[PDB]
């Protein structure tokens, strides 16, 4: 139950940290993998849910494995290939390899699917999918905050607008932060709604009906962390900015 | 490569194939330290062109969810291949029913059905269809506790579901009629067939093709009729009268084996049936074993 939740100190001594990857660098490695998953997922025409599952798989995997031994660019496709099966939107092995290839090498050209080098990149993915399952100890059922965002934003009667900003905050928390490794989905959902309210100057305590542990002290600490990375992310905030 | 959460299956010592005759490669095995008996199910990989079988993923996903006295217990998953490890159960309804030395009292039959209906009520309550109800998939532990097993065709529900489901002899009218918008009632039809099997000691309806099953079903439940089964088009008690005799048992069997799925009894009402609430009351499984 606390297997896949870590303290801030556990996050400092991550497997990657052990092979000399800076904290900051390790986040980049994580954020970059989330982008690759998001890009591949859109092209493969899977749901955001499926993409999200794969992102959580990836986050958890690197609490056990090191980026210095497993690159995001290898793990992302395998995580996504797996998450699509798990979430009942199976994409074919060749198809996932083909799309991964175009994302990672826009200018390259797919090898002859008969070549030994291609038969091999197929084999590598399958091997990596297998390692993910074992690293995650076959725990594949992910709970995502999106379920809960919908919940709060109705049970506080937010405009479609407010609700949409909350989903956006929620999605971005997965790409940009390791919250999914520290807080349960219901708390993260409270964080996203809180910042969305702040961002739209809406005022509705509401969160006590959502999670008994949650405090305003915590909500403000977390929205601040999240707002900062959002401010550091080019064009990301433009998407929710009221331009009128 | 580190692996904190997937143990090597070598922790268990293989005792006996039990067996390939049961849909696949299941071994009885022994924890090397404690002697605890388990069942090892290998994840088969012939003609697995798409990595780790999506089917292993569902069953693992499902078993991890279903935690109940009447559902088989998944302990952990092991590597070396990959194995699902279950708490071992000595008997299975099919073995017991095909063994002339085994004898159930009316009191004990009630209990077997009670555990079965309760397992079904639970799995359905969790939005899962077993989709493979049959005597050989019902286990009973050394201590007389019944467990539903073999969730390899099971799937969550909430429709265009797959029609290649349920062993032929236990398959309900809906499916044989090509229905793809079905629900929990399909498991209950199989529950009907297993119940009747508790006396007849042999599957009431042994078809050879899909149509041979449908003819047989009709020679028992009346015929498929828009009066009996509204919108379908798109002697139960006499034949069982011999074996069963008890009024109450016969009536429930009639309500489980109902043609119209929406008029077919569900797990909640069946548990309530007077059969479980009149004498002889359901009793533990001791002397049966
Ligand atoms: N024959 C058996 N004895 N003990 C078992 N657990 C057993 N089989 N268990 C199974 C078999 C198949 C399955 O999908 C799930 C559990």
């Amino acid at each position: 139950n606390k297997r896949w939740y870590f303290t801030r100190e556990q996050l400092e001594n991550s497997p990657s940290r052990r092979f000399g990857v800076d904290p900051d660098k390790e986040l980049s490695y994580r954020q970059q993998a989330a982008n690759l998953l998001q890009d591949m997922g859109q092209r493969l025409n899977v749901s955001q849910l499926t993409i999200n599952t794969a992102i959580v798989y990836m986050h958890r995997f690197y609490m056990i494995q090191s980026f210095t031994q497993f690159p995001g660019n290898s793990v992302a496709p395998a995580a996504l290939f797996l998450a699509a099966k798990v979430e009942e939107q199976p994409k074919k092995l060749e198809h996932v390899i083909k799309v991964a290839h175009t994302c990672l090498h826009p200018q390259e050209s797919l090898p002859d699917t008969r070549s030994e080098a291609y038969l091999q990149q197929v084999q590598d993915l399958v091997i990596l999918e297998s390692i993910i399952l074992q690293t995650l100890g076959f725990e594949l059922t992910i709970d995502h905050p999106h379920t809960h965002v919908v919940k709060c934003t109705q049970l506080v009667r937010a405009s479609k607008d407010l609700a949409q900003t909350s989903y956006f905050m929620a999605t971005n928390s997965l790409h940009l932060t390791t919250f999914s490794l520290q807080y349960t989905p219901p708390v993260v959902a409270c964080v996203c709604i809180h910042l969305a309210c702040k961002w739209s100057n809406w005022e509705i305590h509401w969160w006590e009906y959502v999670d008994a542990t949650v405090t305003l002290e915590l909500l403000d600490e977390l929205t601040h962390e999240l707002l900062q990375i959002l401010e550091k992310t080019p064009n990301r905030l433009k998407r929710i900015w009221n331009w009128r | 490569v580190e692996c904190p959460f997937c143990d090597e299956v070598s922790k268990y010592e293989k005792l006996a194939k039990i067996g390939q005759g049961t849909f696949g490669e299941v071994f009885k095995a022994r924890h090397r330290k404690t002697g605890q008996k388990v069942a090892l199910k290998k994840v088969l990989m012939e003609n697995e062109k798409e990595g780790f079988p999506i089917t292993a993923l569902r069953e693992i996903k499902i078993l991890q969810l279903l935690k109940h006295e009447n559902v088989v217990n998944l302990i952990e998953i092991c590597r070396t291949s990959i194995y699902l490890v279950f708490d071992f159960c000595e008997h299975d309804l099919a073995g017991l029913l095909s063994n002339v030395l085994v004898k159930f009292t009316l009191s004990e039959i009630k209990r077997v059905m009670q555990m079965l209906l309760n397992g079904l009520y639970y799995i359905h309550r969790n939005k899962i269809l077993h989709r493979d109800m049959k005597a050989a998939n019902v286990l009973i532990t050394r201590d007389g506790v019944l467990k539903l097993a073999d969730f390899g065709l099971a799937r969550a529900f909430s429709n265009r579901y797959t029609n290649r489901v349920v062993t032929l002899w236990y398959r309900p009218p809906e499916l044989l009629l090509g229905e793809r918008d079905y629900g929990p009632p399909i498991d209950l039809w199989g529950a009907g067939c297993i119940m009747a099997e508790m006396w007849t000691r042999s599957p009431i309806m042994q078809g050879n093709t899909e149509q041979h099953q449908l003819a047989l079903i009709s020679q028992l439940c009346g015929s498929i009729t828009p009066e009996v089964w509204p919108n379908v088009d798109n002697k139960v008690k006499d034949r069982l009268k011999a074996y069963v005799r008890d009024p109450y048992a016969l009536d429930l069997i009639d309500k489980l084996l109902v043609l119209d799925p929406a008029q077919r009894i569900d797990s909640d009402d069946a548990l309530n049936h007077d059969f479980f609430w009149s004498d002889p009351m359901p009793s533990d499984l001791k002397g049966m074993l």
